[PDB]
Order: C-alpha cells, then sequence, then structure tokens
C-alpha cells in the first residue's frame, strides 16, 4: 500500500489552510 | 618567430568555454590543457557530496568561485528520507576554510549544515561571500545566521528557502538591516520565522538600492506597505500573508506594489484580494498560485488577464477549465507545475480535477512549453499524443495520476508513452508514475527505447514483471540518475538492470520483491559502487540507494541505514 | 593620422580614432614616441593589416544587426591566422577583438569530443591510462 507522498512544502500548507 | 601552435593561445581561450560539458572535454585532450582547465575552473557542482572527499574537489580546482553541493536524495523533499540520513556540510567548509579561498558563493541543498559550520563558513570567507544559498537545509539556528551577516558584510544574495532551523531571535535581520547595502536577492520563502521584525524589512529595502527579489515568510502584507514604497527596483516578491477579516471589505485595495513587479506570489490570496494584481497583470510574467486560496473560477479570471505570464505554478484546482483559459490567452507559457491540493474533502471544488481534456487543450495552445509537471486525476493515450505532437522544445516532463479515481478512461498508455517520446526528442527528465496496470512490459521498453536524451528519470508503477525492466535496461543510453517507487520487481531485476545500464551513477528505489537473504542485489557488485538500505522519517518499505564514488563508503552513516558489503 | 611601423619595417598610415582602438597604442600617446611612429615588432605586417581592417569597421559604428555579420564573414581564415590574431589582440590591447577571436577558437572546440579535439588541432594525448581515467571519473561521477 505505497500511498502518495506528498511534497513537503504542500503537506505544511495545506494544514495550514485548515 | 615560430609558427604559432594552440599550446601558445589556449590559457587565454579557455576562459571562453562555459559550457560545464565542454570544459569535460577540454579537460581530457592533454595533460596542459587539464591543468588549465583545473585552474580556471569557476564553478562546480556535485549532485551527491558523498561521491568525492572534499580533498578530491579542492585538489582538482584550487580557485572554485562558486560550489554547489547536493546531499539527502530527492525523496527527501517527501518526507521519506530519515532525517539523520546524512549530507553534513563540515567537512566541507574546512575544506573551503583551508583550500578553497577563492570561493565567493556557496549553494547547499538539502544538506545539514550546524551554527559552528557556518560560523565557520563566516570567519573563513568573511567579506568574500557575495552569495549564500542554503537550499532546503535544517540543523542550524540564527545563531548561525546572526554569524554570517555580520562577518559577510558584502552579501549580495541570501537564501534560507524551505530550511528548517530553530528560531531563536530576530537580530540577524535587525544586522542586515543596520550594516548591508548590497542585498540584490533575499529569500526566505517557505519558512516559520515569528520574530522577525516588518520595519527591519522596510529599513533594508530602503537601503539596498540594487534589491530585486524577496521572498518571504507569513508577514501580514499591510505590515510591508512601508517595504514595498520603498523596494523601488523590487522584480519578484512571493510571500507573505493576506489576511482578511469582514471588518475590512477594503482590508488590501490601497497597496502600491513596486513598479517594476512582474514575478509574484501572494500566499493566502484569496478572490477577494485577487483584484489588486489587476491593475498590472499585463506585466506579470511569473505566477505563484501554489500556496493561494482561489477556486477554479477565480483562477481563469485571473490568468485570462495575463497574456504574458510564462511560467505559472499552481495547484490542481486551476482545473481542466483553468486549463483551457491558459491555452488562448498565454502562449508565451515556457514552464508550468500544477501541485497536487487537498485530495480529503473531494477535490477543492468539483472542478478542481486535471484530465485528457485539459492537457490535450494545453498541448494545443501552449507549444512553446520546455517544463511541465502536472498531477492529473484522468489521462488517455490521446493526450499523451498530443503532446508529443505540438510541443517540442519540451526538456522535462512529469506527470503523476492521482489514486482519487477508480477507473481510469482508457488505461495501458503503452502507445501513449511512445508517441510523447518519440514527438518531444528534446527531453531531458522525465518523470511517469501511475497505478498497477499503467504500463506494460511493452509499453515500459517504450521507454528504454524512445529516450536518447533523458539523463533523469522518475518511474512510478510501471511494468507488470521484471521482464519489462530488463527491456527498459537495454535501452536508456544516456540515463544517469533513476528513481522508481512502487514498483513490482525483484532484486535480481534490479542488479541485472543497473548492470545493464551504460549511463547509471545513481539509483534510489522504494519497493520491491526483496529476499532475507538479501544477496540478489550483490550481483550488482562493481568497484566505487556503493549501495544503501533504508527505512523512513520525515509502514516504509526498504529503500535501495547506490550511487558511483570515488571515495569509498561514507563514515557518517545513521544507526538506520545499513551499507552492504559482499558476504557479510 | 598616425604612423605604426610592423614587424618587417612597413609604415601603414591610419586614422586618429583607428589607432586608438588599441589601449597600447593608446598608453603611447602619453610618453608619445609617436614622433617616429609607434614601433610594433611583434605584429606580423600581413597581420596587424587585418587588425586594422577590424578596427576601422567597427569605429564605424557612428553611424548592430551588419555588424554581427561583417565579424562572422571576417572569421573565416585558417587556425593559423585565428591564433596569431589573438595573440595580435591582446598585444595591442583590443577588448573587442579578442573577444572574437578567443571565442572563435573557442567555437571550435564547443562540442567536440577529446579525440575529435586533438584530431582538428593535432594535439599527442599524453595521459597515461590511469591518469585519463581518474580524470573521466572525476568528470563523470562526481564533479558537474
Ligand atoms: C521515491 C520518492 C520521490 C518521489 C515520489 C513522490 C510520490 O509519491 C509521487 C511523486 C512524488 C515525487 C516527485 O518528485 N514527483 C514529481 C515532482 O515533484 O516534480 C511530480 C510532482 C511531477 C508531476
Amino acid at each position: 500500500e505505497l500511498p502518495i507522498a506528498r511534497r513537503a512544502s504542500l503537506h505544511r500548507f495545506l494544514e495550514k489552510r485548515k | 618567430s615560430c609558427v604559432a601552435t594552440v599550446d601558445d593561445v589556449i590559457e587565454q581561450v579557455m576562459t571562453y568555454i562555459t559550457d560545464p560539458k565542454d570544459r569535460d572535454s577540454a579537460s581530457l585532450v592533454c595533460r596542459r590543457w587539464f591543468k588549465i582547465d583545473s585552474e580556471t575552473r569557476e564553478h562546480v557542482t556535485m549532485a551527491l557530496c558523498y561521491t568525492a572527499t572534499p580533498d578530491r574537489l579542492s585538489r582538482r580546482f584550487p580557485n572554485l568561485r562558486s560550489l554547489k553541493l547536493k546531499g539527502k536524495p530527492r525523496a527527501a523533499m517527501f518526507n521519506l528520507i530519515p532525517e539523520n540520513w546524512g549530507g553534513y556540510v563540515t567537512p566541507w567548509v574546512t575544506e573551503i576554510s583551508n583550500n578553497l579561498r577563492q570561493l565567493k558563493s556557496v549553494h547547499f541543498r538539502r544538506m545539514i549544515v550546524s551554527d559552528l559550520d557556518l560560523d565557520r563558513l563566516a570567519k573563513a570567507r568573511a567579506d568574500d561571500l557575495e552569495t549564500l544559498k542554503l537550499d532546503k537545509c535544517s540543523g542550524f539556528t540564527t545563531d548561525g545566521l546572526l554569524s554570517i551577516v555580520t562577518h559577510c558584510r558584502k552579501i549580495k544574495t541570501l537564501l534560507m528557502e524551505e530550511s528548517s532551523f530553530s528560531e531563536k531571535d530576530g537580530k540577524w535581520l535587525h544586522e542586515l538591516a543596520q550594516h548591508n547595502t548590497s542585498l540584490e536577492v533575499l529569500n526566505f520563502y517557505m519558512t516559520e520565522f515569528a520574530k522577525i521584525s516588518p520595519k527591519d524589512l522596510e529599513t533594508i529595502a530602503r537601503n539596498c538600492r540594487s534589491l530585486v527579489s524577496v521572498k518571504v515568510g507569513d508577514f501580514e502584507i499591510l505590515e510591508l506597505v512601508g517595504f514595498f514604497k520603498a523596494a523601488a527596483n523590487l522584480e519578484e516578491f512571493c510571500g507573505g500573508s493576506l489576511n482578511e477579516d469582514i471588518g475590512m471589505p477594503e482590508k488590501y485595495m490601497n497597496l502600491v506594489f513596486p513598479r517594476k513587479l512582474c514575478r509574484l506570489g501572494l500566499s493566502y490570496m484569496g478572490p477577494n484580494e485577487m483584484p489588486i494584481l489587476f491593475p498590472f497583470a499585463a506585466q506579470i510574467r511569473k505566477l505563484d498560485l501554489l500556496y493561494a486560496l482561489l477556486e477554479t473560477e477565480d483562477h481563469c479570471t485571473l490568468i485570462q488577464k495575463c497574456p504574458n505570464l510564462e511560467v505559472l505554478e499552481t495547484r490542481n484546482v486551476i482545473g481542466d477549465r483553468g486549463l483551457e483559459v491558459l491555452a488562448q490567452y498565454c502562449k508565451q507559457l515556457k514552464r508550468l507545475r500544477i501541485e497536487r491540493g487537498a485530495d480529503e474533502q473531494g477535490m477543492e471544488d468539483e472542478e478542481g480535477l486535471v484530465s485528457q481534456r485539459g492537457l490535450i487543450a494545453l498541448a494545443q495552445g501552449c507549444q512553446e512549453l520546455e517544463y511541465m509537471a502536472v498531477y492529473v486525476s484522468d489521462i488517455t493515450n490521446e493526450s499523451l499524443e498530443s503532446i508529443g505532437t505540438y510541443l517540442k522544445n519540451l526538456c522535462d516532463f512529469r506527470l503523476v495520476l492521482l489514486d482519487r479515481e477508480e477507473r481510469i478512461t482508457d488505461l495501458p498508455l503503452d502507445n501513449g508513452v511512445r508517441s510523447l517520446l518519440i514527438g518531444c526528442k528534446k527531453l531531458r527528465r522525465f518523470a511517469f508514475y501511475l497505478r498497477q496496470g499503467g504500463l506494460t512490459d511493452l509499453g515500459l521498453s517504450y521507454i528504454g527505447q524512445y529516450s536518447p536524451n533523458v539523463r533523469w528519470m522518475l518511474l512510478g508503477y510501471v511494468g507488470e514483471s521484471d521482464e519489462g525492466l530488463m527491456e527498459f535496461s537495454r535501452g536508456c543510453p544516456n540515463l544517469q540518475k533513476l528513481e522508481m517507487r512502487g514498483c513490482c520487481f525483484s532484486e535480481r531485476a534490479i542488479a541485472a538492470a543497473v548492470t545493464k545500464l551504460p549511463s547509471l551513477r545513481y539509483l534510489w528505489v522504494q519497493g520491491y520483491r526483496a529476499s532475507m537473504t538479501g544477496q540478489d542485489l550483490m550481483q550488482m557488485a562493481r568497484p566505487y559502487w556503493n549501495i544503501e538500505l533504508i527505512p523512513s522519517r520525515r509502514e516504509h518499505p526498504a529503500h535501495i540507494l547506490a550511487y558511483y564514488s570515488l571515495a569509498g563508503q561514507r563514515t557518517d552513516c545513521p544507526t538506520t541505514v545499513r551499507v552492504l558489503k559482499e558476504p557479510i | 593620422k598616425i604612423v605604426l611601423k610592423s614587424s618587417d619595417g612597413e609604415s601603414f598610415e591610419v586614422e586618429e580614432a583607428v589607432a586608438l582602438e588599441s589601449q597600447t597604442i593608446a598608453h603611447m600617446v602619453e610618453d608619445d614616441c609617436v614622433d617616429n611612429g609607434v614601433p610594433l615588432p611583434n605584429v606580423t605586417s600581413k597581420i596587424l593589416a587585418k587588425v586594422i581592417e577590424y578596427c576601422k569597421r567597427h569605429v564605424e559604428a557612428a553611424a548592430d544587426d551588419d555588424l554581427k555579420a561583417w565579424d562572422a564573414d571576417f572569421m573565416k581564415i585558417d587556425q593559423a591566422t585565428l591564433f596569431e590574431l589573438i595573440l595580435a589582440a591582446n598585444y595591442l590591447n583590443i577588448k573587442n577583438l579578442l573577444d572574437l577571436t578567443c571565442q572563435t577558437v573557442a567555437d571550435m572546440i564547443k562540442g567536440k569530443t577529446p579525440e575529435e579535439i586533438r584530431t582538428t588541432f593535432n594535439i599527442k594525448n599524453d595521459f597515461t591510462p590511469e591518469e585519463e581515467e581518474e580524470v573521466r571519473r572525476e568528470n563523470q561521477w562526481a564533479f558537474e
């Protein structure tokens, strides 16, 4: 089950978003 | 007066050869030419610091003016590589301190940089250090920063983008404000700074007449008005924070943006604040809506206003509809990146999917495209054909298809990949990340067969059996770096394919049929070939990382990382 | 008008501003040896001729498209001559001209392989095989 790994800069942002 | 030879004139001519691939050749025509190249080479880049000793570098190129080292694998940018993996920069700075006494610019990329080792750099190189790029590095603090801004009084470009450090204070920025003049580009774009004063930023803009680019953290834009007025020659700005409260419907309608500003991206920018760009959209040539809070409709309305846009970076929210707008308003587009947005609560809207539709639309409109990276929610062989059909000077093409969708129209892409690879013959980097049924061994070999120019590949879920990987391996004349994850190939299959590849010097893999033995990997043991086995940080299957190195196996391995060495 | 005496006794009548392209002949109208004409015995007369021709045309930029034109066509000469020109521009001090001769030689290299190079220059490869291998290894595995 290999999940699409999120580019870290966007991971950080997508959290700040919510 | 005897007949004049080349040997009477080469020391002079050599300094007119700028191309790194021609210096490469020139260094090899004979011992004299080699020595001349050695003493005149100004810039070198190591794609993997562990590839050679810092001694070897300084011995070969004593008079470097610029250096660039990369450390952690690319996978590290995806929280796939352990933090302690390595990439320590210190040996390199004690070497710079001692033997590269000509160095005026240093760029570290994906490396570990300590306060000490940059205090050392700062003192060793001081006023001479014109540029310093801490690119996606870790392991230092503001003390480090403070050390380089006080001792390197003439810094022209200083960069920390996406680096992570410990913020103890703001004196570093203030020390820049109070004494620096030469600043041309300042960049802390993806960084949590909570202790620096916008005032200092403004006072810097006031004092550095040649200030062209500045990217920044989560500053409140309004706090930067002082800045913007003062930053006359500013051409690029990214960063900041647009925070709307309801109490002010026109919070930001009185923004002085510097007159020359033409490359930009305001963070968190919503549809309400989006209009502050219209006054000069004609002039915008680069757009970074990567961290923007606007929806598919809002994209179209803005894109439509920027006919001279040549670079655009956005999330998949742009949508097919957005891509269609881009298609005929921005013909001069050269680079497009569509990172993937919040794939949790629906997309970010119901048009926030990119597909065959958008791609084939784009392929027809923006034919000047040279870089295209896209996370798509659905493809068709047809679309790839149109790619390879219309946009010829594509150099870098990356495609990744999300697992969100259950059924994908027509799946095996064997014939699409092929026409693409055949149409874009300028292609040097190519990434193709699919789902299992995505590509059959026949197609995979099509990739090996039709990519003569590709030096780097990232391959997704290609193939069906090791048959494919082997077929692939008989191609790829110029493949240098190969990254594959989520593949069904076996250890001996990989090891075999590595042996067959002429140009390969770097291999990273996650996910493969292992064996407790471990010993199947071994059948790629060459001299100078280092192989490493890894875990994962920020269920994560084993990684394989192998690369050529004149240096031998690294001393600085973590505990999580194992170095394979013949029979154990 | 100034007089330039070539490396085989050969007076050359040239205009004021034409001879001043050479910062060597410029820095020589101070301690003006110009009384007996500027002596420069390290330039073949055949060559000095070609040099003046270049400066002549470039000074007539008082009145850009058609220059890279004449320039390209000016450079259609043999190697041996090309080199003698670089040497000459360096002996005088014509920055615009070195940037052309050197760049012309550099263009001959740009694209060729090490063999193709020492072929089209007749250079004996004196690399021990270990040396060549190390250099090649450094070049393709570590640096660049
Ligand atoms: C082994 C780890 C490295 C990569 C795996 C990551 C995934 O899980 C999906 C792809 C991503 C890597 C990556 O670099 N993809 C391209 C890029 O960012 O430029 C695409 C974003 C181009 C459209």
